[PDB]
Formats: C-alpha cells, sequence, structure tokens
C-alpha cells in the first residue's frame, strides 16, 4: 500500500537489480574526503598501525622516520603493518618459481621504454605540485616552469629531449646545494633542505599529487608492475570489461568443477578499504630489488629511485582552517603553514587531540610520512603483491588436504578455498588469513562474506551462476563538446559507440543517450528540424534550406535534416552517412574549398567545421 | 516518496527522433524503451525532473 | 476531416469526458501531434492545389463528395459542441 | 451555542418537516455524539456541520431524503455502516479534514449506489499510495473525487 522498492528482493535474487542500490552513477556534488583533517587523522592512522615499528631521525629532511618491517607480529585481529621482509621475498620467489622468467621477460622488454620514452610523455597526467609556485598546476606548464628554472640554473641536459635525461637533470639539481626561482621581478633563494622538502612534497587538493622530480620515476616502476601484471593471470589490471568479466568465469570453473563431489568449496569476498596504510615505501624497494636480479646497474637505480623517493615523502596539510566568531559575526581563515605553533583552544576535542598527536611532525609546515603509501601511484605493485599471495596457495605450496585460489585487484579481493571437510575449508581460511596478514595484507573482517561457491563479486562485477553484471562505470556527459557541429557531433557519436562496447551499456539506454544528445545539440546550436515549431533567427534561414532541398533527409542533422542514427549506425561519420541522399547542388555547396570560413575525431571537412572566435 | 511514484496527467519529457530499427536487437531495444517511456513519462517524477 | 480523423476510432470507445485538442502518434520513438482542428505537420491538407501531405510524402488526392457545408458551420471539431466559423 | 438551540434557530418557529436545507457550522455537541436530530426531519435535502465536534455519526436519523451530506473540519472515525442503512439515499458526500485511518473503514460507503462524489482532504487515507485509484475500484459507483473525475477533469454542478 506504501511503496518499498527493497521489497523487490523479496521474489527477485539481489544480484539481478543490484543497479537499484548504485544511488548516484555520476559524480555528486558535494565532494566531501578533502581538506585538512583528513589528512591529519591518515598521518595519524599511517604512524598508529606502525605503533611499534624502530623511531629515527633523518638526516637529509631532519624530520623523524618510523620503520615497522619486521617488527614484532601481530598478536591481535587489528590491523598491521609489520610485514617481514624475508617473507615478502620468499613470497615473490615462489611466484617467480611457478612461473619462470616472469621477472626477466619484464626487464628485457621494459628496459626499451624506459631508453625510448621523451620529456614530453611527463606533460600527460593529472594535476602537478609546481615547486616553482608551490600550489597544484597543469603539468605542461609545470614542465614549461621547471625546464626554464633548470635553463636559467645552468642545467640544460634535458634538451636532448630524452626522459632519461630529465631525470639525470632533476638528480643534479637536487644535489645542488640552493637554487634560484624567478617569478613574474621576485627572486626566492630555496636552500638544499628547502628544495629537497619541496620536491618531496604531495600536494592534496588519485588523492594525492607528488610533485615533478617523482614523476617518471613512478612512472617507470608503474610500467614494470604493469608488464609483470600482465603475464599474470589473478592480476585483475590492466585489463578492461569482457576479459575481467571471462576471469570470474574461469576461476569458478577451474576451482569448481575439477573438484571433487565430496570436496565441499567455499568463497569469500572481500574488500581490502585503506589498503595503503599497511604497505611501506620499503617493501616495495625490496620487491623491485629482487625483480631485477642481473640486472645492468643503470635500470636497477634508475627503478629504485622511486620507491627511495617515497620513503622520505613529505605530505603537505591541505589549505588550512576557517574559524567563525558568532559574537562579533566575523570569519577569518589560517593557513597551514602556521599550525605548527598556535592555541588548541579554538578547535574541538577530535580535533585538538589529532593536533597534538601530529605536532611533532610537522617540518616547515609539511608532515613527514615514511610509512604507509598514497591512493593511485603504486596500484600494479600492490596488485603484483596480491598476486603472489594467492600464487602462494597451490596444492604444492599449502601441502595441506585443502587449497585456494582467487583474484586480486588492489581495491577488492575475492578468494575460493576448498577442503574435504568444514574444519578444512576454517583451516583454509584461516592459514590464507594469517599468510597474508605477514605480508602486511588486510582483510577487514567486517566489509567481508563468506557463501558457498557460485556467487560473489570482485570489483562491482557481481557473479552469479556464471553471469556477470559489471557495474563500474558510470555514464559520461552526453552533450556539446563545444568545437564545431560535425566535431561536436562526430565525438560525441563515437562516445556513446565506445561506451557501447566496452563498458557495458544496454541498447535501450543507448538509444535514450542518443535522444537526449539530439534535443541538447539542437538546442545549443539552434538548429531544428524544418518540420518543428520551434522558434528561432536561425530558423528562418534554416527553414529556407528545407524549402530547398529535394530529399529531408540528405541535409545534416545540425542543417536541420532529421537524425538517422541508429545502433546499427553509430560509427560511421555523419557527413558520410548522407552522402548519396544529399542532393548534388547542396553537396557541391557545402564542400566547396573555396569558401571564406576556412583558411582525434572522424569527421569530413565540411563548411560546418569552423573554429568559434 | 508515494505521491511521487503516483501517475501524473501531462507529458513532462518530449524527446527527438532516432533512426530506422533493422536488426532484431534494435527491435528488442526500441520495445523496451517504447514501453518504459510510455510508462513513466507520465509520473510526476518528470515533472520534478524539468522543474 | 473525415479522412484525418477517421483512423482513431478503432478501439472499443469508453466514456469520457476530455476535449482532445490534439492526439498524438508515436513515429521512431518520438510522437508528433495531429490537431483535431487546421492543418498539421502529421496531416496537412492544401485546398489551392487539393493535395494531401503526410509527413511530407504525398498520400493521394481528395475529392469533394455530394455532402458539404460551405458556409461556416463545423460540427465535428469540438465534442457537444458546434463551432459557427469567424469570431464576433 | 449548542447543538440543540441551533437547531431551533435553523427551524425558524416551523415543524421539523418543511426544511430542505439546514446549516449547523460552528456548533457543539456533548460526549462527541449527535444530538437534537430526530425521525420528524424528513424534507431535508442539503445538510452541513462543519466544526461541530462530534466524534462520530452514531445517532443520525434515518433522513431518507438526505442527499448532499457534509462532515467536514471533524473528527468522525468508526464505523460508517449507520450512514449506509440509516441514510441509503446519500448522493454527494464531504469528508474533508476527518480522522480515518485506512480503506478498511472507508469500504463501508460501498453500500451507497448513489453516491455520485466523495471528497476527502488532509486525512490519512489520502497519503497512502495510488489512493485515488485504489478509492475508486473500492468504490466504482463514485465519479468525481475530491471534486476530480478519474481522468482528473473538474465535476461542474
Amino acid at each position: 500500500m506504501d511503496v518499498n522498492p527493497t521489497l523487490l528482493f523479496l521474489k527477485v535474487p539481489v544480484q539481478n537489480a543490484i543497479s537499484t542500490t548504485f544511488p548516484y552513477t555520476g559524480d555528486p556534488p558535494y565532494s566531501h574526503g578533502t581538506g585538512t583533517g583528513y589528512t591529519m587523522d591518515t598521518v595519524n592512522r599511517t604512524h598508529k598501525y606502525s605503533e611499534k615499528g624502530k623511531w629515527t631521525t633523518n638526516t637529509e629532511t631532519g624530520a623523524p622516520q618510523l620503520n615497522p618491517i619486521d617488527g614484532p607480529l601481530p598478536e591481535d585481529n587489528e590491523p598491521s603493518g609489520y610485514a617481514q621482509t624475508d617473507c615478502v621475498l620468499e613470497a615473490m620467489a615462489f611466484l617467480e618459481e611457478s612461473h619462470p622468467g616472469i621477472f626477466e621477460n619484464s626487464c628485457l622488454e621494459t628496459m626499451e621504454i624506459v631508453q625510448q620514452t621523451r620529456v614530453d610523455k611527463l606533460t600527460q597526467g593529472r594535476q602537478t605540485y609546481d615547486w616553482t609556485l608551490n600550489r597544484n598546476q597543469p603539468a605542461a606548464t609545470a614542465l614549461a616552469n621547471t625546464i626554464e628554472v633548470f635553463r636559467s640554473n645552468g642545467l640544460t641536459a634535458n634538451e636532448s629531449g630524452r626522459l632519461i635525461d630529465f631525470l639525470k637533470d632533476v638528480m643534479d639539481s637536487m644535489d645542488k646545494e640552493e637554487m634560484e626561482i624567478t617569478t613574474h621581478k621576485k627572486k626566492q633563494r630555496l636552500n638544499k633542505r628547502s628544495y629537497l622538502i619541496r620536491a618531496l612534497t604531495l600536494n592534496t587538493m588519485a588523492i594525492a599529487t607528488p610533485g615533478m622530480q617523482i614523476r617518471g620515476f613512478v612512472y617507470f616502476v608503474e610500467a614494470l608492475a604493469r608488464s609483470i601484471c600482465e603475464k599474470l593471470e589473478q592480476s585483475g589490471l590492466p585489463v578492461g570489461g569482457n576479459e575481467k568479466k571471462a576471469k570470474l568465469a574461469n576461476v569458478v570453473r577451474k576451482m569448481m568443477t575439477n573438484s571433487q563431489d565430496t570436496e565441499l568449496s567455499f568463497t569469500i569476498t572481500g574488500d581490502n578499504t585503506k589498503w595503503n596504510e599497511n604497505q611501506n615505501p620499503r617493501m616495495f624497494l625490496a620487491m623491485i630489488t629482487y625483480i631485477t636480479r642481473n640486472q645492468p646497474e643503470w635500470f636497477r637505480n634508475v627503478l629504485s629511485i622511486a620507491p627511495i623517493m617515497f620513503s622520505n615523502k613529505m605530505a603537505r596539510l591541505g589549505k588550512g582552517y576557517m574559524f567563525e566568531s558568532k559574537s562579533m559575526k566575523l570569519r577569518t581563515q589560517v593557513p597551514a603553514e602556521m599550525l605548527a605553533n598556535i592555541d588548541l583552544k579554538y578547535f574541538n576535542k577530535s580535533t585538538r587531540e589529532k593536533i597534538e598527536k601530529i605536532r611533532p611532525l610537522l617540518i616547515d609546515g609539511t608532515a613527514s610520512l615514511s610509512p604507509g603509501m598514497m591512493m593511485g601511484m603504486f596500484n600494479m605493485l600492490s596488485t603484483v603483491l596480491g598476486v603472489s599471495i594467492l600464487n602462494l596457495g597451490q596444492k604444492k605450496y599449502t601441502k595441506t588436504t585443502y587449497w585456494w585460489d582467487g583474484l586480486q585487484s588492489s581495491d577488492d579481493f575475492a578468494l575460493i578455498v576448498n577442503a574435504p571437510n568444514h574444519e578444512g575449508i576454517q583451516a583454509g581460511v584461516d592459514r590464507f588469513y594469517r599468510t597474508c596478514k605477514l605480508v602486511g595484507i588486510n582483510m577487514s573482517k567486517k566489509k567481508s562474506y563468506i557463501n558457498r561457491t557460485g556467487t560473489f563479486e570482485f570489483t562491482s562485477f557481481f557473479y552469479r551462476y556464471g553471469f556477470v553484471a559489471n557495474f563500474s562505470m558510470e555514464l559520461p556527459s552526453f552533450g556539446v563538446s563545444g568545437i564545431n557541429e560535425s566535431a561536436d557531433m562526430s565525438v560525441g557519436v563515437t562516445v556513446i559507440k565506445n561506451n557501447m562496447i566496452n563498458n557495458d551499456l544496454g541498447p535501450a539506454t543507448a538509444q535514450m543517450a542518443l535522444q537526449l544528445f539530439i534535443k541538447d545539440y539542437r538546442y545549443t546550436y539552434r538548429c531544428h528540424r524544418g518540420d518543428t515549431q520551434i522558434q528561432t533567427r536561425r530558423a528562418f534561414e534554416l527553414g529556407k534550406l528545407w524549402e530547398q532541398t529535394r530529399s529531408k533527409a540528405g541535409l545534416l542533422v545540425s542543417d536541420g535534416g532529421p537524425n538517422l542514427y541508429n545502433i546499427r549506425n553509430l560509427h560511421i561519420p555523419e557527413v558520410c552517412l548522407k552522402w548519396e541522399l544529399m542532393d548534388e547542388d547542396y553537396q557541391g555547396r557545402l564542400c566547396n574549398p573555396m569558401n571564406p570560413f576556412v583558411s582525434e575525431y572522424d569527421a569530413v571537412a565540411t563548411t560546418h567545421s569552423w573554429i568559434p572566435k | 516518496f508515494n505521491k511521487a511514484c503516483e501517475l501524473t496527467d501531462s507529458s513532462w519529457v518530449e524527446l527527438d527522433e532516432i533512426g530506422e530499427d533493422v536488426a532484431p536487437i534494435e527491435h528488442i531495444a526500441s520495445m523496451r524503451r517504447n514501453y518504459f517511456t510510455a510508462e513513466v513519462s507520465h509520473c510526476r517524477a518528470t515533472e520534478y525532473i524539468m522543474k | 476531416q473525415i479522412i484525418k480523423l477517421l483512423p482513431f476510432a478503432a478501439a472499443p470507445p469508453e466514456q469520457s469526458r476530455m476535449q482532445f485538442s490534439s492526439l498524438t502518434v508515436n513515429v521512431r520513438g518520438s510522437g508528433m501531434r495531429i490537431v483535431v482542428r487546421g492543418n498539421s505537420p502529421v496531416f496537412n491538407y492544401n485546398k489551392a492545389t487539393k493535395r494531401l501531405t503526410v509527413l511530407g510524402k504525398d498520400a493521394g488526392a481528395l475529392m469533394e463528395d455530394p455532402d458539404e457545408g460551405t458556409a461556416g458551420v463545423e460540427s465535428a471539431v469540438l465534442r457537444g459542441f458546434l463551432i459557427l466559423g469567424k469570431e464576433n | 451555542m449548542e447543538m440543540g438551540r441551533r437547531i431551533h434557530l435553523e427551524l425558524r418557529n416551523r415543524t421539523p418537516s418543511d426544511v430542505k436545507e439546514l446549516v449547523l457550522d460552528n456548533s457543539r455537541s456533548n460526549e462527541g455524539k449527535l444530538e437534537g436530530l430526530t425521525d420528524e426531519f424528513e424534507e431535508l435535502e442539503f445538510l452541513s456541520t462543519i466544526n461541530v465536534g462530534l466524534t462520530s455519526i452514531a445517532n443520525l436519523p434515518k433522513l431518507n431524503k438526505l442527499k448532499k451530506l457534509e462532515l467536514s473540519d471533524n473528527r468522525v472515525s468508526g464505523g460508517l455502516e449507520v450512514l449506509a442503512e440509516k441514510c441509503p439515499n446519500l448522493t454527494h458526500l464531504n469528508l474533508s479534514g476527518n480522522k480515518i485511518k485506512d480503506l478498511s473503514t472507508i469500504e463501508p460507503l460501498k453500500k451507497l449506489e448513489n453516491l455520485k462524489s466523495l471528497d476527502l482532504f488532509n486525512c490519512e487515507v489520502t497519503n497512502l499510495n495510488d489512493y485515488r485509484e485504489n478509492v475508486f475500484k473500492l468504490l466504482p459507483q463514485l465519479t468525481y473525487l475530491d471534486g476530480y473525475d478519474r481522468d482528473d477533469k473538474e465535476a461542474p454542478d
């Protein structure tokens, strides 16, 4: 009598109606999760999980460092960052044994790209921290400023245009005692410690964005990790949709069908939330050194620079804080540079406690965070570690009646464990839990569940009895990209086609997307169909065209003609789709090369393609 | 929510045209889309959307 | 009017009070509208040439039958009402 | 004022058999029960009780000529079989602002086959989803709900 959509599941199995539980399917308008207190809590938790790790004082940045590796083994189920180097190396060795040569081929096939990439490759990317201006900036302008400053400071080897040359230039600049920054004329002298702390910065508006001196090394290490993952089957990256869908079915078939009827199989789905706390750059450096065994030393240095630099990473602290006095109706803002020495009476209990915890780390308005990682820079290496842990589960390594396998993608994991009895299943799951704890892999027991094999999910790819329900992508914008008629039409139709091909977009939904596309395009460009009664200035001349043409379907949609696109015919260019139907006189007028208007996407060079003023 | 799920008496959303359907899958897609649209085009939710 | 409005009567009618000023026909998803009175894009009639155009595609030619009122009144536009031509 | 005095005033020193419309507005009733009205009223055709403080219509006499009954802005709740049998010739009814829980209590009104219009407003029943269509199903004889028909058209007199 009163609506209750959840009750739909009372007859429909949940896996079918999973889209019911995705409230947004878009980008919300609030942007909750960025600021300063979040950084405070992140640093505090990172250093808390390493509570018993050894403390030391850095010699270059002059900031404390925490090393939890090889620390005491955890005694409780709470998260532990005590990852043992020997266990990690043994796991990597076992992975190599099961997949001989993998690291060798990865290294030798990546050396070329290490020696081939150009400087401009760094231009592509997300926002970057500009040490020159001390604020997040576009990658291209940051690169221009960096080359300008280095040229001023007499470091012009990067002029060769090779990425490795620029990395050597960065090394030389970092070795220099001090440098000059000229802003427009204001000159700033950054000493060795100042420049070093700036270069190891992690700005926070991939939540964290490193500086520019660390881009190339991160790129190289991620390239090696991707190359290693490619040969790995359990790795969930960098495959697309269809292959990811097939991975789940293949794993289930391998684990279940081969097993005897007597044997019992179970599957656990688990989420590794807050996955960067317990993984340290030092363990990554260890695995990197292991990977490049018996390899040229220059390549080893280039590849190991990244985790070495990250282990001394400095984390910036938001923009600051905002205080308000209701009594006097006043508002003020304080920066993070003054948060080191300031009263704690303004803040509340939790905020003042966090400030108390993080006070002894703020160096020059930038906390020091050696342990733990930051989101979205070394994801592939984490996937490599996960697949190694999984590979350690074969029947030969386990040396037990039970066994297990599964998939890991560094954000979600699924594990199928089978054994002759229920006690066998319990033993298998417990042993996997402990083994993954030893390496520092943390399984959240409050967001994981176990059930008989057949039904589970992984990276939102919900799986039920051989059926996958990929929901890992959001719907893009079906609007006017704002270049020109033909350009916008082509890019948008290609966008919808591509989303149909891979992102698993239903046909009917694609049809409504095309409908809304046509609506928005006509509204924006004021090119409405001649038959429609809508009125505008452009409709006058447009109307004339509708009368002149002998074939309505020949006219381009931008010219007021009908939209003949559909699921079957989406890849064809709009101009080419109406080539024959277009009247000969219209064809000649439209594509006249001598037009005065003209002095990626697939489109024809018609007169409708102009550059906006 | 109850009143947001009731059936209104106006055409709140107007959508433009597309090409013809030749493939049987295109026929299925058009059938599904048309059925759903005829169902929801008179719902208050569309009124809220347009407002 | 007879040719324009005849096909809509096929269904098993039911009593109603609405006075439809236009009826909707679904073409290619988008729903076109045909007006009960006057010309519509779906149904156009040119009396100067006496030609019927349906969505721009010719449908034939109309010849007036041995019944007609050429002095105003038109009783098949408004339900329950008789239109008496020009306004006063 | 009270019920009986109001009825006497409306009667206008006339017998309780020649009244075709009775207006009892802003009156009061003791114990929230109808008082005063008796069987003598047999010509009444348009009744109206607003803000009368009646808990339920449990003492309504047999006004067989009662056609336009109004119980608005009141707190009437309970069984409606009394209205079904005592006045089986109701045509226009108004319960706007009343206290009614759900359709299980409005079901008895289906007995009156002459109810051409039933009005509800600011009630609990109207909160239910598809209230209009569900009530129409429960009362097929009804033709104009809340002054509107099954196709949302205003109901001229």
